[PDB]
């Protein structure tokens, strides 16, 4: 009998996989206390790392990789990008950031303005955008004065100005990828993606209305008025998406854009392997994570961020919670297909 | 990667690798927390004693 | 060098006393002439914790025998072991205290009382280093109860920092003398309760159904059931006996068995326990799902129905120290929710080489546990529906008691079980 | 030449200082009966081995050792030992009783009834030296008298020789080995009455020493001895440049010089590479990088913790065998390129390396085999905090509900002295936090 916690009541994934677990007859839940657990779901901020792997006789896992923070932060996200040879200054994939600390607390202030000025005067597309609360704007006081007001760290990068527009609508959309990473460092990515689309047209000459430039899933459905109307909840899911790629682009999702994707994924995980990595650890650890992508007009796949907890699409929650019972949880405490995933090999 | 100070010796040498520059109770006051803990358990034993007593 | 002085007192003490020398004396490869004849020289490293050394090379025990009528020592002394006790320790008056707590506390045992400290004072003055006192007695009697309760008191103020320690028999009406059990039980527990540093329960229904059910035995004797306590008494005390480091010592014990002053109650438990299919071999697994099982406890109470506190194991034999571990650390894991989280490895595993005679292995269970709190329940019902009616009281008014103490008996002991319940949570 | 005294307090002290006095005698040629071949200044003499061994007319090496027990059942193992005829028995001294597991018993009770004559001892010795350096104190924490009476004498012993250091080599409490519930009382006890007095500490949690015994050695379920051989391996390795020719960490000064630029954290982590079983049939000879780079792996570390996510303060690398100083820079450029090493940002990234030709002396019939070359690197991180949090949560779990407390109230220390060591390992623990997380 295997015995785990939960240390977040949040999280509408482990929620599922809780009940999963006990469904099994094999798992038996512990108070948020006990340490004598196999499994932790851990709580978001400040897990207690230290205090795993100290039980004799006890495998214990838990569902977060210490350290991987630096790649699921604003800020932390672009210092790692153009500090790590292996994603270099130079990286391809990921917009032109810039940190920026507010005026009121290193910094990347003058490096901004530098090629903020260089694109003023060479006629190209100079719009940016503020986040760490966003702001969208073509000058770049308004930017900087935006994060003054404010008291948190920001990032200011390159705003697309070029996105690939679904049709009919004229409209914005973004890629949610699911990947899971196994105690073993093996690289899994969920066959089932979601398209967060917006139900409203594109607008380039308007930044104030954000609600057809941000397709987060609270704001077209808050503020958009068109939400739902081309897809249900505005979550186009591959098998759509792959079908219009091919009628009106001629050309496959797999080929367009999701060979760029897993290769961002790769190069990510691959780049802070050695600082996380629990294979010679005490404890083991695994997660899951939600990479955000944005597709240009080009069908170019740029990185937008990475999320350390993240969500799942309603109808995928079944095949995914499952999966992660199945390759991450029995692979370690296994119980008395054609695999979900897509395993991504890679040099360790 | 700098090597500094480089000492040798029969028994052996060494030296400095610099890869990157940077950025009490007195006798007395023991003695009386020695005698305070002495006398609780004085007390308490008196205490003891006393409930036997009765 | 850091003697034990052993104290037996009254009937059930000295008969249960009589069968524990008996069992360990053999275990250390002492005769009942007092002469050592064992092939080990773990029998004797540390036998002079409960054996004093004469000369020609005699161990004579560290016992004193005590009772208020000569009937049972008279037997002792005509038993099997009879002669290895030292003439000079029997300690008897000739009056009797007919199952009366009164007549042992405050009567018949008071004119006895110094006598008996006379030789505790004697047996201690040559000690090297004295750890405590160790006490075999029932609570439903008269003698055991009444004067071993006092002998206890006046201990405990002429020592008041040694460890004292008894092995009390709780009185059950399913194998009952006198219908006055529940009031000397009662009148002992409030004694043991503040004058003990360390008690093992043993309940004689327990006891009882262990040998009809468990051991298959149509009409169990008091013998069968002393039998159970010599093997727990024998495994209680292993750390005490030979060569170890988990507690092997009665301070070190106490240190990490009793968390609260009064909580200090222990239900103990040994395995295995076989019926007359007795020459199989008994596994680690076997021998710790037993060793944890209600049927091998010998408090009567389910332990399931509360918490550990604390837990001392001991395994005894020849065998993977690193398959006990695991078996260990496997009932734990698999069963959380019956130990304290707020006690950070509570349970303690100790091994030992030399098994008890007649078996390759076995384990014997020690456990603080708040289940515990259902005998006293018991027990303090018993009380109530017999007090409620002052019933057979005149035999203790007789003896200059007052209806009040009974009372202040009858409050204390439910203090101890609202004690134990609060911990329960 | 100046000397050093060596200390051991209780079981674990004792067990220990017995397993690493055995390793200096074979690793400085002495015999059981003090001889030493070598020594060709009979009765006499300042060389480095001088600063842990007197010696006396007849040619007799004595250590500069004080054994201290409660109990007398451990160190009468001294007296009758293999090594019995090194000892005088002035410097062994033994109680009644111990104890029991209590913080407070081993401190205030019987303390205060030995104290003077442990001094005494010590004094004795001290009178010897005509320099003396300062002691070294090996105690464990969760015993009531490596823990109680060691802050006793540590405080006496800042009184009567106030400029002198002490360092500690302590052993932090392992479920899989411990037997008393309260020893994360008596740890937490201990280190608050003896943080000022202490100017580096080395940890040594019997976890790690267990489970490298049963992975790197086989030894499915070690024993002390096992702990031991393997303990005084590492404690030789910190202690050699006292005790050899040498230019680093050659007074104990030197050591807080080069691990300890803050007061308070000072207890740096050691890791030990390489550990190969005896009864191997023949393993190939590691290299320099590669134990090197073993030195960055948690499963050599004498604390589990995951100094990736910590930040150092300093590193010694203490090489013994056949090393040269070419080979352990390209190693270091190596290891810096792969591994996650973070500085605070006050104090140089650097390496102090020390070499001793002379490789690693195995104990004949121990458990650890012949290595052509081994490491130890002696590391300040901020990681090593993962130690005092998890012993923390075991005393915040415990006080919560007052268990156990009257034992130690029952000796005389005040209830009020828990929540006051406890709130000085909170400070503790802040003190790293502040200079290891941005
Ligand atoms: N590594 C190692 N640890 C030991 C040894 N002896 C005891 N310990 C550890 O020390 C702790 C117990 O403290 P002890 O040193 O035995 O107790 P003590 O200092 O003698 O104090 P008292 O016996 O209570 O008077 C436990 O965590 C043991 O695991 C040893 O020889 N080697
Ligand atoms: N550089 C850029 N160019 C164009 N659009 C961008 C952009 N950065 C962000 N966006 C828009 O913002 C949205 C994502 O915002 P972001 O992910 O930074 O906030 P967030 O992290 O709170 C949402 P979540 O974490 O749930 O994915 C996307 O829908 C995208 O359209
Ligand atoms: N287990 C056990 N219990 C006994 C024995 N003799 C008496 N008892 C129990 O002890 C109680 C009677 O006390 P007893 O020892 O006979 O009175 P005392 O001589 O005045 O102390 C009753 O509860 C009996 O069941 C015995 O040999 N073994
Ligand atoms: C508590 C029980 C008790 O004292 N019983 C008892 C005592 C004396 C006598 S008599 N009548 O004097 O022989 C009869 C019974
Ligand atoms: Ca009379
Ligand atoms: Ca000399
Ligand atoms: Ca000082
Ligand atoms: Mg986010
Ligand atoms: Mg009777
Ligand atoms: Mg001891």
């Amino acid at each position: 009998m295997y015995t785990f916690v939960v240390r977040d009541e949040n999280s509408s994934v482990y929620a599922e996989v809780s009940r999963l677990l006990l469904a099994t007859g094999q798992w038996k839940r512990l108070r948020k206390d006990n340490p004598r657990f196999n499994l932790m779901l851990g709580e978001r901020n400040r897990l207690p790392f230290g205090r795993l792997g100290h039980e004799p006789g006890l495998v214990q896992l838990v569902n977060y990789y210490r350290g991987a923070d630096k790649l699921c932060r604003k800020a932390s996200l672009v210092k790692l990008i153009k500090t790590s040879p292996e994603l270099s200054e130079s990286c391809t994939w990921f917009p032109e950031s810039y940190v920026i600390y507010p005026t009121n607390l290193t910094d990347e202030r003058e490096v901004f303005l530098a090629a903020y000025n260089r694109r003023r005067e060479g006629r190209e597309g100079n719009v940016w955008i503020a986040k760490s609360g966003i702001l969208i704007s073509s000058e770049a006081s308004e930017l900087l004065d935006f994060i003054d007001e404010q008291g948190q760290v920001h990032v200011i990068q390159k705003y697309l100005e070029k996105p690939l527009l679904l049709e009919p609508g004229h409209r914005k959309f973004d890629i949610r990828s699911w990947v899971l990473v196994d105690h073993l460092y093996n690289i899994y990515l969920y066959r089932e993606g979601v398209l967060r689309t917006s139900s409203e047209p594109y607008n380039s000459a308007n930044f104030q209305d954000k609600t057809c430039h941000l397709t987060n899933h609270c704001i077209q459905k808050e503020y958009s008025k068109n939400y739902g109307r081309y897809e249900e909840g505005n979550e186009m899911f591959f098998e759509e998406f792959n079908q219009y790629l091919m009628d009106a682009l001629n050309t496959t999702l797999e080929n367009s854009i999701l060979l760029q994707i897993k290769h961002i994924i790769r190069s990510c995980l691959m780049c802070i392997e050695p600082a996380i990595s629990t294979k010679h650890l005490h404890y083991q650890s695994f997660q899951l994570f939600g990479f955000d992508f944005m597709v240009d007009e080009e069908l170019k796949v740029w990185l937008i961020e990475v999320n350390g907890a993240p969500a799942c699409a309603q109808k995928l929650y079944a095949e995914l919670c499952q999966g992660i019972v199945d390759v991450a949880i029995s692979s370690v405490f296994p119980l008395a297909p054609t695999s979900i995933f897509i395993k991504l090999h890679h040099h360790h | 990667m700098e090597v500094i100070e480089l000492n040798k010796c029969t028994s052996g040498q060494s030296f400095e690798v610099i890869l990157k520059p940077p950025s009490d109770p007195s006798l007395e006051e023991i003695q009386k927390k020695l005698e305070a803990a002495e006398e609780r358990r004085k007390y308490q034993e008196a205490e003891l004693l006393k409930h036997l007593a009765e | 060098m850091r003697e034990i002085v052993h104290i037996q007192a009254g009937q059930c003490g000295n008969q249960i006393g009589a069968k524990f020398w008996e069992v360990i004396s053999d275990e250390h490869g002492i005769d009942p002439t007092g002469s050592y004849h064992g092939d080990s020289d773990l029998q004797l490293e540390r036998i002079n914790v409960y054996y004093n050394e004469a000369t020609g090379n005699k161990y004579v025990p560290r016992a004193i025998l005590v009772d208020l009528e000569p009937g049972t020592m008279d037997s002792v002394r005509s038993g099997p072991f009879g002669q290895i006790f030292r003439p000079d320790n029997f300690v008897f008056g000739q009056s009797g205290a007919g199952n009366n707590w009164a007549k042992g506390h405050y009567t018949e045992g008071a004119e006895l009382v110094d006598s008996v400290l006379d030789v505790v004072r004697k047996e201690s003055e040559s000690c090297d280093c004295l750890q405590g006192f160790q006490l075999t007695h029932s609570l439903g009697g008269g003698t055991g109860s009444g004067m071993g309760t006092l002998l206890i008191s006046k201990i405990r103020e002429e020592y008041p920092d040694r460890i004292m320690n008894t092995f009390s028999v709780m009185p059950s009406p399913k194998v009952s003398d006198t219908v006055v059990e529940p009031y000397n039980a009662t009148l002992s527990v409030h004694q043991l309760v503040e004058n003990t540093d360390e008690t093992y329960c043993i309940d004689n229904e327990a006891l009882y159904d262990i040998c009809f059910r468990t051991l298959k035995l149509t009409t169990p004797t008091y013998g069968d059931l002393n039998h159970l306590v010599s093997a727990t008494m024998s495994g209680v005390t292993t750390c005490l006996r030979f060569p170890g480091q988990l507690n092997a010592d009665l301070r070190k014990l106490a240190v990490n068995m009793v968390p609260f002053p009064r909580l200090h109650f222990f239900m103990p438990g040994f395995a295995p326990l076989t019926s007359r299919q007795q020459y199989r071999a008994l596994t680690v697994p076997e021998l710790t799902q037993q060793m944890f099982d209600s049927k091998n406890m010998m408090a009567a109470c389910d332990p399931r129905h509360g918490r550990y506190l604390t837990v001392a194991a001991i395994f005894r034999g020849r065998m993977s120290m690193k398959e006990v571990d695991e078996q260990m650390l496997n009932v734990q894991n698999k069963n959380s929710s019956y130990f304290v989280e707020w006690i950070p490895n509570n349970v303690k595993t100790a091994v030992c080489d030399i098994p008890p005679r007649g078996l390759k292995m076995s384990a014997t269970f020690i456990g603080n546990s708040t289940a515990i709190q259902e005998l006293f329940k018991r027990i303090s019902e018993q009380f109530t529906a017999m007090f409620r009616r002052k019933a057979f009281l005149h035999w203790y008014t007789g003896e200059g008691m007052d209806e009040m103490e009974f009372t202040e008996a009858e409050s204390n002991m439910n203090d101890l079980v609202s004690e134990y319940q609060q911990y329960q949570d | 030449m100046r000397e050093c005294i060596s200390i051991h307090v209780g079981q674990a002290g004792v067990q220990i200082g017995n397993a690493c006095w055995e390793l200096y005698c074979l690793e400085h040629g002495i015999q059981p009966d003090g001889q030493m071949p070598s020594d060709k200044t009979i009765g006499g003499g300042d060389d480095s081995f001088n600063t842990f061994f007197s010696e006396t007319g007849a040619g007799k090496h004595v250590p500069r050792a004080v054994f201290v027990d409660l109990e007398p059942t451990v160190i009468d193992e001294v007296r009758t030992g293999t090594y019995r005829q090194l000892f005088h028995p002035e410097q062994l001294i033994t109680g009644k009783e111990d104890a029991a597991n209590n913080y407070a018993r081993g401190h205030y009770t019987i303390g205060k009834e030995i104290i003077d004559l442990v001094l005494d001892r010590i004094r004795k010795l001290a009178d010897q030296c005509t320099g003396l350096q300062g002691f070294l104190v090996f105690h464990s924490f969760g015993g009531g008298t490596g823990s109680g009476f060691t802050s006793l004498l540590m405080e006496r012993l800042s009184v009567d020789y106030g400029k002198k250091s002490k360092l500690e080599f302590s052993i932090y409490p392992a479920p899989q080995v411990s037997t008393a519930v309260v020893e994360p009382y008596n740890s937490i006890l201990t280190t608050h009455t003896t943080l000022e007095h202490s100017d580096c500490a080395f940890m040594v949690d019997n976890e790690a020493i267990y489970d490298i015994c049963r992975r790197n050695l086989d030894i499915e379920r070690p024993t002390y001895t096992n702990l031991n051989r393997l303990i005084s391996q590492i404690v030789s390795s910190i202690t050699a440049s006292l005790r050899f020719d040498g230019a680093l960490n050659v007074d104990l000064t030197e050591f807080q010089t080069n691990l300890v630029p803050y007061p308070r954290i000072h207890f740096p982590l050691a890791t030990y590479a390489p550990v190969i079983s005896a009864e191997k049939a023949y393993h190939e000879q590691l290299s320099v990088a590669e134990i090197t780079n073993a030195c960055f792996e948690p499963a050599n570390q004498m604390v589990k913790c995951d100094p990736r996510h910590g930040k150092y303060m300093a590193c010694c690398l203490l090489y013994r065998g056949d090393v040269v100083p070419k080979d352990v820079n390209a190693a270091i450029a190596t290891i810096k390129t792969k591994r996650s090493i973070q500085f605070v940002d006050w104090c140089p990234t650097g390496f102090k390396v020390g070499i001793n030709y002379q490789p690693p002396t195995v104990v004949p019939g121990g458990d650890l085999a012949k290595v052509q070359r081994a490491v130890c690197m002696l590391s300040n991180t901020t990681a090593i905090a993962e130690a005092w949090a998890r012993l923390d949560h075991k005393f915040d779990l415990m006080y919560a509900k007052r268990a156990f407390v009257h034992w130690y109230v029952g000796e005389g220390m005040e209830e009020g002295e828990f929540s006051e060591a406890r709130e000085d390992m909170a400070a503790l623990e802040k003190d790293y936090e502040e200079v290891g997380v941005d």
